[PDB]
């Protein structure tokens, strides 16, 4: 699926949308498999994936998922912390994307050959940015 | 037991509450005992119960409103509030009004609920360092603040206790103001 | 490190978290999943 994305509006809105219909039920009838996590013979998952190939709407759909259903909740990367009126705080997963990894999603944005379509615009995602802007705010730019 | 209730209330499960009201009748205690809230933070079971709503209707708030009349304990219990000092003062109407639940409040207003409580907490406060929402400080600014007009109305026009609306927070901002 | 829910095994569920805060003044949502009760933090 991720392979086929092209970046185009109805393949992305498509692509997305028979992600997160496999993913759910594949947990439906697997709850114990984790899918997300296999790799192929390169090493690299369908987020590392997608990462590299600069395919910037399935990125972005991966890293703000957001899954209201109970039964199949945890498969979310988007978290409502709390709301009390207008204001609502949300939290982002950082599993594989804060360079403790092997290759994060981080890493490989920034090391990219320059051969990859738009890797300039997928840090504009807004998990990215912020992480970004907050390692440069708290200690790196001293160092600078 | 404190913990029993505060499960009861929050699973919306009234059913243990039968015997807590001969329990605490028999037992000569009140709910405003120090041993039925949270030490640190002050909750009350009828706070819990307010949070703790689904569909907008929990039915043990008007088991635990019939429990606290039968034992003459409405003066000091709807009326009580947070005593931490992040979200000191901030009361059960606020509760009410934040859900955008005008039966509730309808209730607790009717009930005795004071309706110039201010919310002067850390988390009500005009903070820019930390997170927070600030509204004034009383249910009137809360209820305009936060989009409710049928509410405001029923505050000011209210038959048991009518909403000041010259009233001035800590920072001496009136509704206008907020 | 937060706590976010329970894995269908029913074990805790623990992420590295990274925390964003956002205002919305149309949407007036007050039915929607939340973690935290309390909703200020610390």
């Amino acid at each position: 699926l991720v392979e086929v994305a092209d970046n185009t509006v109805d393949n992305t809105k498509f692509v997305t949308s028979m992600y997160n219909e496999i993913l759910i039920l594949g947990a439906k009838l697997h709850p114990t498999l984790k899918l997300e996590e296999i790799t192929n013979r390169k090493g690299l998952t369908p987020l590392a994936l997608a990462a590299s190939s600069g395919k910037i709407g399935v990125l972005a759909y991966i890293l703000q998922r957001e899954i209201h259903e109970p039964e199949c909740r945890h498969l979310s990367r988007k978290f409502t912390e709390w709301a009390y009126g207008p204001v609502h705080s949300s939290l982002y997963d950082l599993s594989c994307i804060d360079t403790c990894e092997k290759n994060s999603v981080l890493e490989v944005i920034a090391y990219s050959s320059s051969e990859t379509p738009n890797r300039h615009d997928m840090l504009l995602v807004e998990p990215l940015n912020r992480l970004l802007q907050d390692k440069w705010d708290r200690f790196v730019k001293r160092i600078f | 037991d404190r913990r029993s209730i505060f499960d009861a209330v929050a699973q919306s499960n009234c059913q243990e509450l039968e015997s807590l009201l001969p329990f605490l009748q028999r037992s000569k205690k009140r709910l405003t005992d120090s041993e039925f809230k949270d030490p640190e933070t002050g909750k009350t079971c009828l706070l819990k119960a307010m949070l703790n709503l689904h569909n907008g209707q929990n039915d043990t708030i008007a088991l635990l409103l019939d429990v606290a009349r039968k034992t003459d304990s409405l003066k000091q219990f709807v009326n009580a509030s947070y005593t931490d000092s992040y979200y000191k003062g901030q009361t059960a109407l606020h509760i009410a009004i934040e859900r955008r639940n005008m039966t509730l409040v309808t209730l607790l207003v009717e009930n005795g609920a004071d309706v110039q409580a201010a919310a002067n907490g850390d988390f009500f406060k005009k903070t820019k360092g930390r997170p927070g929402f600030y509204f004034g400080e009383l249910p009137l600014s809360l209820a305009a603040c936060t989009n409710q007009l049928a509410i405001v109305k029923f505050l000011l026009q209210n038959s048991w206790q009518p909403a000041d609306i010259s009233a001035r927070d800590s920072v001496g901002n009136t509704v206008l103001h907020a | 490190l937060l706590q976010v829910g329970f894995t269908p095994d029913g074990k805790d569920d623990y992420r590295w978290c990274f925390r964003v805060d956002e205002v919305n003044w149309t949407t007036w949502n007050t039915n929607v999943g939340i973690i935290n009760e309390d909703p200020g933090n610390c």
